Order: C-alpha cells, then sequence, then structure tokens
C-alpha cells in the first residue's frame, strides 16, 4: 500500500557523519510523523527520534540529542537521518517508519540501511573449500574469508541446492574484516556423480567467485 | 524517560503450546483522556522489518492472527501467544509511545522447544589454496542439535585453546526446530604447521560425553 524506500548501504570512518535518506510513496506526502529506529548488531531495536515533514519538528532520544539531525522535503515526500561524530556503537541498520492515521494499518516500515562505521578499505573475499572428508551423509562447503563490508551471498549450484544448507553468520575478525562459512551435508554416495559449486557475491567489491568443491 | 524492562530475555515453548512474554513499565502509561494504554508489541523476523502486532495494549493490527492477543494492566503488559506455531519464531518488542520520546524493551526471542537432538560434528583442516597465504583456518560443524547451548573445546597437540576461535549459529530450522554451528580456529601458517593433532570436542546435553572429531596434519 505504501514503500519507504531508503537510500544504500555506507560505509564511513570513526569520527565521520553519514547522512541516510527515506523516500515514502502510495499513501500522504505532508501531514505525517517519520520515525527513526535502528538495530546495532546484537542489540534490540533503538528508538532514535521522529520528524513532523509538514512543521519540520523534531524529537530526538536523549543519547543522539546535539549529533542526530532529522529534516525532511515535503515536495518529495522525504525524511533525511544525519548523524554525526560516527563510532563502531553506531554500526547498525536504520530504518524509517511512518506513523499512519486512523481507518487502515497504522505503521509502514522501510527496509533498512545498513551504515558500517570502520577504518577498514572494501575488500573482495578469498574463497576456500571445506571438502568431504559420517552415517551415510557428508559434510562440505565453502570458507568466505577477509571481506569488507557486509554483506557477502553464497548458493550452491546456482540456488539448484537448497536441501541441507546452512550459511553461517558473519562473523567480524580482529583485523576489521569479516569471514563467513556456507556448508551443505548429501548423501556420501553422490560425492562420486555430483558436482557442488557455491556461488560467492560481494557486491560492494563487485567480486562474484564459484568454487567447485570436492573430496581431497 | 520511560524504561520498558521485558521479561524474559529468551522463551522456548512447544509446538501448538502457550507462549507469555512480559514487559514492566517504569511509569504509567495510561491516558486519563482515554484509559488507553499507550504500548505496542512489535515482530522482528529475519527477512522483513519489525511488524506492529498490537496497539493501545489489546488492540490487534489488521491481518495479525487471532492467536496473538495483549493484555494491560498499570505497569505491567502481557504479549500472549496461542498455539504457537513455527512461523512466530522471532524476536518480540514492547515499546511505549506515552511520552514523546518512544522506548523499546530489549526483546525476547521466542523459538520451538523440540526434544534433545544431540549434534552430528565435522571437522575440516584448512586447504592447501589458504595455507599459501600465511594463515590457516580448521573449521568445526556441529549439525542439526536442540537446545543451541553447545560448547566447542579446540585442541591443538593436546593443548585446551581459548581466544583464537569465533563461532556463529544459525537461526533455528523451521521444518525440524535444529540449530547448526561453525567454529572456526585461526592460527598462523607456522604454527599449523608445527602442530599435528588438530580436534574439536562437543559438549553438548544431547551426548553422555564430549565428542571429539579430530585429524593429524597431512592425513
Ligand atoms: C497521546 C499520548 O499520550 N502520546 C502522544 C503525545 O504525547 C504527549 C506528550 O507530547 P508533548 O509534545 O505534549 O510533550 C512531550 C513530553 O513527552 C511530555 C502526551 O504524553 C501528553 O500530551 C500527555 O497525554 P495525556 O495524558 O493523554 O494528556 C493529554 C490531554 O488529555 C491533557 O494534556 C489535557 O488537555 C486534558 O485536559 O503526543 C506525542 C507527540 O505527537 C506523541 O508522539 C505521543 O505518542
Ligand atoms: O547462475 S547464478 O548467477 O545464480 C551463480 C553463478 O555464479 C554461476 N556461475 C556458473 C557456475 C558454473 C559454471 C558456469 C558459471
Amino acid at each position: 500500500q505504501v514503500q519507504l524506500v531508503q537510500s544504500g548501504a555506507e560505509v564511513r570512518k570513526p569520527g565521520a557523519s553519514v547522512k541516510v535518506s527515506c523516500k515514502a510513496s502510495g499513501y500522504s506526502f505532508t501531514d505525517y510523523y517519520m520515525h527513526w529506529v535502528r538495530q546495532a548488531p546484537g542489540q534490540g531495536l533503538e528508538w532514535m527520534g521522529w520528524i513532523n515533514p509538514k512543521s519540520g519538528g523534531t524529537n530526538y532520544a536523549q543519547r543522539f540529542q546535539g549529533r542526530v539531525t532529522m529534516t525532511g522535503d515535503t515536495s518529495i515526500s522525504a525524511a533525511y537521518m544525519d548523524l554525526a561524530s560516527l563510532t563502531s556503537d553506531d554500526t547498525a541498520v536504520y530504518y524509517c517508519v511512518k506513523d499512519c492515521g486512523s481507518g487502515g494499518l497504522r505503521d509502514f516500515w522501510g527496509q533498512g540501511t545498513t551504515v558500517t562505521v570502520s577504518s577498514a578499505s572494501t575488500k573482495g573475499p578469498s574463497v576456500f573449500p571445506l571438502a568431504p572428508s559420517s552415517g551415510g551423509t557428508a559434510a562440505l562447503g565453502c570458507l568466505v574469508k577477509d571481506y569488507f563490508p557486509e554483506p557477502v551471498t553464497v548458493s550452491w549450484n546456482s540456488g539448484a541446492l537448497t536441501s541441507g544448507v546452512h550459511t553461517f553468520p558473519a562473523v567480524l575478525q580482529s583485523s576489521g574484516l569479516y569471514s563467513l562459512s556456507s556448508v551443505v551435508t548429501v548423501p556420501s554416495s553422490s560425492l562420486g556423480t555430483q558436482t557442488y559449486i557455491c556461488n560467492v557475491n560481494h557486491k560492494p567489491s563487485n567480486t562474484k567467485v564459484d568454487k567447485k568443491v570436492e573430496p581431497k | 524517560d520511560i524504561q520498558m524492562t521485558q521479561s524474559p530475555d529468551s522463551l522456548a515453548v512447544s509446538l501448538g503450546e502457550r507462549a507469555t512474554i512480559n514487559c514492566k513499565s517504569s511509569q504509567s502509561v495510561l491516558s486519563r483522556a482515554n484509559n488507553n494504554y499507550y504500548v505496542a508489541w512489535y515482530q522482528h523476523k529475519p527477512g522483513q522489518p519489525p511488524k506492529l502486532l498490537i496497539y493501545w495494549a489489546s488492540t490487534r493490527e489488521f491481518g495479525v492472527p487471532d492467536r496473538f492477543s495483549g493484555s494491560g494492566s498499570g505497569t505491567d503488559f502481557t504479549l500472549t501467544i496461542n498455539s504457537l506455531q513455527a512461523e512466530d519464531v522471532a524476536v518480540y518488542y514492547c515499546q511505549q509511545y506515552y511520552t514523546s520520546r518512544r522506548t523499546f524493551g530489549q526483546g525476547t526471542k521466542v523459538e520451538i522447544k523440540r526434544t534433545v537432538a544431540a549434534p552430528s560434528v565435522f571437522i575440516f583442516p584448512p586447504s592447501d589454496e589458504q595455507l599459501k597465504s600465511g594463515t590457516a583456518s580448521v573449521v568445526c560443524l556441529l549439525n542439526n542439535f536442540y537446545p543451541r547451548e553447545a560448547k566447542v573445546q579446540w585442541k591443538v597437540d593436546n593443548a585446551l585453546q581459548s581466544g583464537n576461535s569465533q563461532e556463529s549459529v544459525t537461526e533455528q530450522d523451521s521444518k525440524d526446530s535444529t540449530y547448526s554451528l561453525s567454529s572456526t580456529l585461526t592460527l598462523s601458517k607456522a604454527d599449523y604447521e608445527k602442530h599435528k593433532v588438530y580436534a574439536c570436542e562437543v559438549t553438548h546435553q544431547g551426548l553422555s560425553s564430549p565428542v571429539t572429531k579430530s585429524f593429524n596434519r597431512g592425513e
């Protein structure tokens, strides 16, 4: 019914600022409230503030007062969140949320903008095999190591192989680079017949890798 | 500001049973003008933004199944899920919107409680491809276990490793209600080529005693 289209993922160095946009369409363009809510890794939702794009009135959570500025352009139904003096505590998904009237659904959410606060440079991953070596079933996989920023996607056999696939959450290493593992369990009897290729995509570095994984 | 304190942090409930999630406001969130409690409940799942379930403490949002209900009594708020379904596995948040500034509770993770299931354990040496680069990653996979609590202990020539591994865990599988976990031991190529016996020892309540998977470097 309503789409809140957010700007794309951002990387910032510590001490820099970030400005995220949210553009509404479908219902209204003036007198509603737009809220900003974020979620940092391993943390709960955190309410940041609201803006009334018609009046320009704002109200910020106490912990962001003096560091966040919300603005609105009623003419393009747009709201902006500008956050200064960034630290790694500001690495988060940032969601815009429209407050609706009575009659229908009470709210609509954007899909989120990921902001990563880090001194790391953009780097595509290395892809290493986890080669099959257990009761009729074999495990194999791909280790996707040393990339920045998130995310990477992994599929198997161009997305034709879904049964028994587990792609783990990425871990952040002390280097400031991420690592991710994807595994699949298959019948041991299939290791001779069937080919297994992990399809890795790191869009931030324009890095796509296909790795065939076979017994050593 | 008004604080919202949720409990419990984690809830495991059998399929078709009742889940109860609690939230305590630090102050009244009741309007004297309309006698509504300014409390909302949200459901947050992977691949979708947070979803409003309940507003004014007890009013269900359009399109929310009737197995979701909310109650408010002074500073105590409850979200009840009757007949819990696998699709209900999520983090639930309360929120107050009584004041101009809003506050979320810290969240409650709801999972399906299934019977205990021991992990299947697999170990992977570093690839020869990786060894060219001066780092070695040794991987241990724990597949399809319940509950989520598991201990992985790496050993290298029987020395217990601490601080040089990282792990991560899948979301609960919708069909079998299990978890999987991968642990990665990172060490220098020099250390890898110096030592011989690489072991992943797994402790879990589905096992009588810890399970060890090991390899000898070069075999
Ligand atoms: O097809 S998808 O874009 O889903 C994933 C893509 O990376 C697959 N590339 C193939 C792999 C097999 C050899 C030919 C190239």
